[PDB]
């Protein structure tokens, strides 16, 4: 009966943010905390309407978001932080637990700095 | 149609045809009863994972527990008639006419 | 004395500290130096699944880090 | 055998019993009618003889078998449209599968083998508890899920129960077998109506409960496994023969007596639709079997047998049974003739 | 790499199990007052593999057979558990981590039971069939017992993965919380692999002989990891796998010393001892560690 | 008295008593309780913001929302 | 006969194994969720036989969300047109991974 | 499959040495009855007790504890029932 | 994040088959070329042949029953 | 080895329960009930299938068909292959392989049906965050919302305890 109208390609185009997953792991709280504030648009668009094709603006603002704030965690302190999760990524699955004197010092990093 | 719930009711159709055609002993037939069992539950099983029908998941579990009852039950059955005879042939129970 | 019986104990305990020493070896050496990445959630599962995904090489030890962002 | 036991297992037979009438879901119908099995088996063998082992080893398998296909049909219901609501079905093949299994569930024509074979060599009480919750427990399950039944098969498994019931019957002197094929007579009846208004169904299942608990009430008052011995129950005692008299006149249904009322509003809420050679075919068949009730009753009470002495004996000492309850539904059973707007007591 | 793994754990098994012969005659030899096997080269491991080697080479036993393949069918299944039976155990990584292996443990156990019964009634005649019959019955009376004491004693883990008890055994043995619980297990270990002091009393002997003892040293490294041990800092799995080695030893050689030294029981000893003594302690240890997590605020984190 | 007859059912009889009992007086089950219940498996879903009400904070630095605080502290 | 003590009683002690929706123990739904509220409330206050007659194409769209029959039946169709053209041999495919 | 992998492992080398090993060289009581029937039994109310620790976070505790209790005092009921009344008797 | 990035996956994919089935089925009378079979303008949740349809055999084996059957 | 290992354990699945209705020795019977058991095992861990099929185990292949081959060693003998029985797994082997057949070289089998003849790739999870294996925590239900249903089905067991040493010569 009814066809589907599914987004073209050229929505389909965001800079994909193509990082690892211990490192995104790893880099969750502080996410929580400077961004993840304007996703929650794009929550509530998904639970008050349960159709992706539509909510993907919001996709796109996650998207660079994340971007920036990893860019923004890139430039400054700490280059350490490269040291925290590859201190935290070879133990299994990623107990947060593990390098916790290292979570100590990108705290004091980023608290003292940023 | 999950094309594999096909062969498990033809599996159905085997242990039913086994559990009613049976020639000498009626251990083989009560094996058949609980084969009958394992297709159902695995047969319902399946059916409630691929649902993700999460709520009620009870089905598998508990119609297994139950029939395995019933098939304690018809082991002591057995056991009693056999007790009282030599073996336990579908013969020598042609006494009680109907 | 049990002198002469720890030689028997001991080349068999010996016997039992192998498998696991080289089997760690052996996860040890097929990452990279990486642990392998246990596996129990479909969270876990899916998170590993885009990383490997990622990474280029369909491989999800590399781990890929930070330079990727700009 | 202890006293505590038997009311245990009579506490698990209603227990049962009541979780088929009162729940919603299918597995919990399942547990009740595997319940009911397990509980009724100890029961029987009762006492020890090998009759006994023998008839609770054919129920045992026959009611298994009637378990799981049933538990087959629920499990086709939810690989079609799946919830456990006992409802209108969603399959003309899992309807089929589910009525042929309460078909085996309760008495009817092509299977109807493990019936007079289970009563005969079992003790009364057996048999009475037996045909009451037996014959009580699938009757709820039906009346639910009468809207989504094709009718050719309660139709045809109730004619040909009727007219089974009929038949065989003119040939057997063992009461137990008697009272067996009066059972797949009158639930044939009790099946017939289920898809055009089933108080109908529900009033018979009462009046049929009361009739089978006064007969079996007065074999039990003087135990006997043949006519002969009612011939000497003759001699013995007479208010046993009048009893014998209008219970077996009322298990053959006649218009001054309180049997005929179930016959008479199954012709009425049937003949209002336009079924009519079918009522006249079920009710000559009504009429084939009073016959072995009626050569029972001339066995009985009104020809007379020659007698045998120690009945010279049996006369000094009067009668120390105890009646469960006896007269009440007697007379419950047989002059409620007058009431038949207690119909609509029911729904 | 993955069928390197494999047979870098049924490899030494073999290696394990022949050394533990000569290390069971050794101490039964030293608990009592006898030195040898040590004249068949330097204290005998020449010794296990001569006598398996004679074994190999000494003629099988004639049939006598009823269904040659069933017959072969049996022992086949026996080995085959045993060699099956060490993948998810955990010195420190284990070859599959799984959602859950203790229930895997119990089902293999009752394929063991499935391994006597074939072998008793493909055996022979009549009475070899009543001694087997006796000893599925005095094996299988105790599955209840230590797949009782086994959910008691991961309720207060909650988790089935077995990693999660390695994390959880860091802080203190779980001896500690539960020791009538552990005592009754390791009695039940006893049990599940018919031993002194326990009655008995074939072909292949060697197969069965190889079940029985890969058996006994899986319900050991079971033990070692269910109920103490210590800690594991990763990158370096040596140390953890050395303190594994040395407690599990320890253990088997108290295992045997425990057979070293009782008589047999008595079979309707066995059977009254274990239902009316085991059973109600079982229960009783049962509700306690269920209704003390709901007491003292810690419930795991079963995630 | 019975403690000499049969004892291992007597001290089955009295751990299944305190066991049963033992809920009753008993300060840490409604910690039991707060623990099991402020975990939570599904996404925490938001809501459409406000109607001016005083209660759902925007930020979650902002303590306005009822948080875990005893857990930190043993 | 059926009786609702079940109802009378008010402990509503059956009714949470019942359908999907009621409410897991974790508040995560099924696989067809949606389409059965809305088939619920398409049939509830209704006698059972204009629930036959009148929610039809709602029950469709719910019995073909639980055993997905005739969407399988396309891509099956689909893979056999695959097939058949490839064996053909009109454009070796650029569906799979590349152009 | 993994598994799959080892099983046959297991499997084609415990027949390689079974087949190595011989290529080369060249009534009854109802008291048997009883404890098999009480297992059974026994081992499938096992079967109910064992998803206890897989159920003990909820937000529903005292009526887990109190149907948990239920399910161990059945048994131990039934377990002194068959004690009792000579079930296991010699 | 990982959220975005499962909905433009699974669009992505929807995207370049219905190219894919535009191109492959000019040949058969009828077919539309987009249809739901369902009736209902609602975006429902596809199948995994919807999605992993004609990818032959790899990616959809390492795809679906990769969990099932990893470790 | 490949994609339709399901439909493959189920061909084995199948021809199990065609080797024990043939009716051989109970033995036999139980052998094959045991080899079904543990491919339909398979089947359900399969499709995954954490719990329940290895739950399964324990009890049939843990504790049913134990008593079904200790009551087939103490109560019926069968001392020495038939016509029947072989004839009958000759039939089955015929039918199974038909209806396979008619599923590979064709569209669909039909008993009264329309079974879509392919292999069980779909349908499947699209990777969702499961997180806790859904299974586990619907089974870690039962003692929350399960009032009634646990408390009859212990309910059940205890009096097939009493029944069966009624049975068994009570008391």
């Amino acid at each position: 009966p009814g066809i589907v109208e599914l987004p073209s390609l050229e929505d389909l185009k965001v800079q994909e943010v193509k990082v690892s997953s211990s490192v995104l792991k790893a880099a969750a709280h502080h996410y929580g905390a400077q961004c993840d504030k304007p996703n929650k648009e794009f929550m509530l668009c998904r639970w008050e309407e349960k159709d992706p094709r539509r909510c993907l603006e919001e996709g796109k603002l996650v998207n660079q978001c994340a971007l920036e704030f990893f860019r923004q965690i890139k430039r400054h302190c700490a280059e350490p932080f490269t040291e925290y999760w590859t201190c935290i990524d070879y133990s299994g699955l990623q107990l947060f637990r593990r390098c916790r004197k290292e979570q100590a010092q990108f705290d004091k990093c980023v608290l003292d700095k940023l | 149609m999950s094309l594999v719930y096909m062969n498990i009711m033809m599996a159905f159709t085997v242990s039913l045809t086994g559990l009613l055609m049976y020639r000498s002993h009626l251990m083989s037939s009560l094996l058949c009863l609980e084969g009958m069992m394992l297709s159902l539950f695995i047969l319902a099983t399946l059916m409630i994972l691929n649902s993700h029908f999460t709520l009620a998941s009870m089905m598998p579990i508990i119609l297994l527990v139950f029939a395995a009852c019933e098939a304690a039950l018809g082991l002591s059955l057995l056991v009693m008639v056999s007790n009282t005879y030599g073996t336990d042939y579908v013969q020598n129970l042609n006494l009680l006419q109907c | 004395m049990w002198f002469e019986v720890l030689p028997g104990i001991a080349v068999m305990g010996v016997c039992l500290f192998i498998p696991g020493m080289a089997t760690a070896r052996i996860h040890r050496f097929s990452n990279g130096g990486r642990e392998k990445r246990v596996a129990h959630y479909s969270y876990q599962w899916y998170l590993m699944e885009r990383d490997r995904r990622v990474s280029g090489v369909n491989r999800y030890y590399v781990s890929k880090g930070l330079e990727n962002i700009d | 055998m202890n006293p505590i036991i038997l009311i245990i297992i009579l506490m698990t037979v209603m227990l049962g019993t009541i979780i088929v009438m009162i729940s919603t879901h299918w597995l919990l119908i399942w547990i009740g009618f595997e319940m009911n099995m397990l509980a009724i088996i100890p029961i029987m063998m009762k006492k020890h003889n090998p009759r006994a082992t023998e008839a609770s080893t054919k129920y045992f398998l026959t009611q298994s078998t009637a378990s799981m296909l049933l538990m087959m049909a629920i499990i086709i219901n939810l690989m079609f449209s799946g919830q456990w609501t006992v409802m209108k079905l969603f399959n003309p093949m899992a309807s089929m599968l589910m009525t042929m299994a309460l078909a085996m569930k309760l008495g009817m024509a092509p299977f109807h083998f493990w019936v007079p074979e289970v009563t005969q060599g079992i003790p009364l009480s057996s048999g009475l508890i037996l045909l009451t919750w037996q014959k009580l427990a699938p009757m709820s399950v039906l009346y639910q899920i009468l809207p989504s039944i094709n009718l050719d098969l309660i139709l045809t498994l109730s004619i040909l129960s009727i007219t089974i019931g009929g038949w065989g019957g003119l040939n057997q002197t063992q009461l137990r077998k008697i009272m067996a094929y009066s059972s797949i007579a009158h639930m044939g009846w009790m099946t017939a109506v289920l898809l055009y208004n089933p108080t109908m169904t529900l009033l018979n299942l009462i009046i049929y409960i009361i009739m089978t608990s006064t007969m079996f009430t007065l074999f039990m008052a003087n135990s006997t496994t043949t006519t002969l011995s009612l011939s000497h129950t003759w001699n013995k005692a007479p208010i046993m023969t009048i009893l014998v008299l209008i219970t077996l006149l009322s298990m053959g249904g006649l218009p001054p007596l309180s049997g005929f009322m179930p016959k008479w509003m199954i012709i009425q809420e049937m003949t209002k639709n336009d079924s009519i050679i079918l009522p006249t075919l079920m009710a000559i068949t009504a009429l084939l079997n009073l016959y072995f009730y009626m050569r029972l009753t001339y066995s009985t009470a009104l020809t007379m047998f020659p007698s045998t002495n120690n009945m010279k004996m049996k006369w000094q000492f009067p009668t120390t049974k105890r009646m469960t309850l006896l007269p009440t539904m007697t007379v419950l059973s047989t002059m409620l003739l007058p009431l038949t707007p207690i119909l609509s007591i029911l729904e | 790499m993955f069928m390197i793994n494999v047979l870098t754990l049924i490899i030494p098994i073999l290696l394990a199990v022949a050394f533990l012969t000569l290390v069971e005659r050794k101490v039964l030899g030293y608990m009592q007052f006898r030195k040898g096997p040590n004249v068949v080269g330097p204290y005998g491991l020449l010794q296990p593999i001569a006598d398996a080697i004679k074994l190999f080479i000494k003629e099988p036993l004639r049939p006598a057979t009823s269904s040659i393949s069933m017959f072969i069918l049996a022992p086949i299944l026996a080995l085959t558990l045993a060699l099956t039976m060490w993948i998810p155990l955990p010195m420190p990584y284990p070859l599959i981590n799984m959602n859950l292996g203790v229930l895997f443990m119990l089902a293999m156990s009752s394929l063991a039971v499935y391994s006597i019964l074939w072998s008793g009634w493909a055996s022979n005649s009549k009475y070899a069939l009543i001694g087997a019959l006796r000893a599925v019955a005095q094996t299988i009376s105790y599955e209840v017992t230590l797949a009782i004491i086994l959910l008691s004693v991961l309720l207060m883990n909650g988790s089935f993965t077995l990693s999660t008890l390695i994390i959880t055994q860091e802080q203190v043995w779980l001896i500690f919380p539960a020791w009538p619980l552990a005592m009754m297990w390791f009695i039940s270990t006893l049990a599940e692999t018919n031993r002194a002091p326990f009655d008995l009393t074939a072909g292949p002997f060697a197969l069965f002989f190889m079940a029985e003892y890969a058996n006994i040293i899986m319900m050991n490294i079971f033990t070692t990891t269910l109920f103490l041990g210590a800690f594991h800092n990763p990158y370096m799995p040596e140390l953890y796998t050395i303190n594994f080695t040395i407690k599990s030893l320890l253990l088997s050689i108290t295992f045997l010393w425990i057979r070293a030294s009782y008589p047999r029981f008595r079979y309707d000893q066995l059977m009254h001892l274990l239902w009316k003594n085991f059973l109600p302690l079982t229960l009783a240890l049962c509700m306690w560690h269920v209704s003390l997590p709901i007491l003292l605020s810690s419930i795991p984190p079963q995630t | 008295n019975v403690w000499a007859k049969e004892p291992v059912l007597v001290a089955s009889f009295a751990i299944a008593g305190l066991a049963v009992i033992l809920p009753t007086l008993s300060p840490y089950t409604k910690y039991s309780l707060m623990i099991n219940r402020a975990t939570p498996y599904n996404y925490p879903v938001p809501l459409r913001d406000d109607g001016n009400m005083p209660d759902v904070p925007s930020h979650p630095q902002d303590p306005q929302g009822p948080s875990l605080e005893w857990l930190k502290r043993l | 006969p059926f009786f609702d003590v079940q109802k009378k009683l008010g402990v509503d002690l059956d009714h949470w194994m019942t359908i999907q929706s009621a409410e897991q123990p974790h508040r995560i739904p099924a696989r067809c969720h949606a389409f059965e509220k809305e088939w619920i409330e398409c049939a509830h206050g209704i006698g059972s036989i204009r629930a036959e007659k009148e929610c039809k194409i709602e029950f469709e769209d719910f019995r073909e969300c639980l055993l997905r029959q005739k969407t399988m039946k396309r891509l099956n169709a689909i893979k056999r047109q695959r097939d058949k053209l490839i064996k053909e041999g009109k454009y070796t495919p650029p569906p799979h991974h590349s152009g | 499959m993994n598994l799959m992998i080892t099983l046959l492992t297991n499997f084609t080398l415990a027949t390689l040495l079974v087949t190595i090993a011989f290529w080369l060289p060249q009534p009854f009581s109802m008291k048997f009855f009883l404890v098999a029937i009480t297992f059974l039994l026994f081992d499938l109310e096992i079967a109910l007790l064992l998803p206890l620790p897989w159920a003990s976070q909820t937000t529903n505790l005292n009526t887990m504890l109190t149907m948990a209790l239920l399910l161990i005092f059945l048994l131990a009921v039934s377990l002194a029932y068959e004690w009792t009344q000579k079930g296991l008797e010699w | 994040l990982l959220q975005a990035e499962k909905d433009r996956r699974v669009l992505q994919m929807l995207r370049e088959n219905l190219e894919e089935e535009a191109t492959i089925m000019k040949d058969v009378p009828g077919w539309k070329v987009g249809e739901s079979v369902f009736h209902t303008t609602r975006w429902v949740t596809p199948m995994m042949g919807e999605l992993y349809g004609l990818r032959t055999g790899e990616e959809i084996l390492s795809s679906t029953y990769g969990f099932i059957w990893y470790t | 080895m490949m994609t339709y290992i399901v439909f493959i354990l189920s061909i084995i699945f199948v021809m199990g329960f065609v080797g024990f209705s043939s009716k051989p020795s109970p033995i036999y019977g139980g052998l094959g009930l045991i080899v079904s058991g543990g491919v339909g095992c398979g089947i359900v861990l399969n499709f995954g299938g954490s719990f329940l099929g290895l739950m399964v185990f324990l009890i049939y292949l843990g504790g049913m068909m134990v008593v079904f081959g200790y009551t087939t060693a103490m109560a019926t003998e069968q001392y020495p292959s038939n016509k029947v029985v072989l004839g009958t797994f000759i039939t089955g082997l015929l039918m199974e392989f038909l209806m396979v057949y008619y599923v590979l070289k064709d569209k669909e089998v039909e008993i009264v049906f329309k079974f879509n003849g392919m292999g069980d790739w779909v349908i499947y999870d699209t990777g969702d965050s499961g997180f806790f294996s859904e299974e586990a925590m619907g089974i870690a239900a039962l003692y929350s919302y399960g009032t009634w249903l646990v408390i009859v089905t212990g309910w059940s067991l205890l009096i097939g305890v009493v029944v069966i040493m009624e049975i068994t010569r009570g008391n």
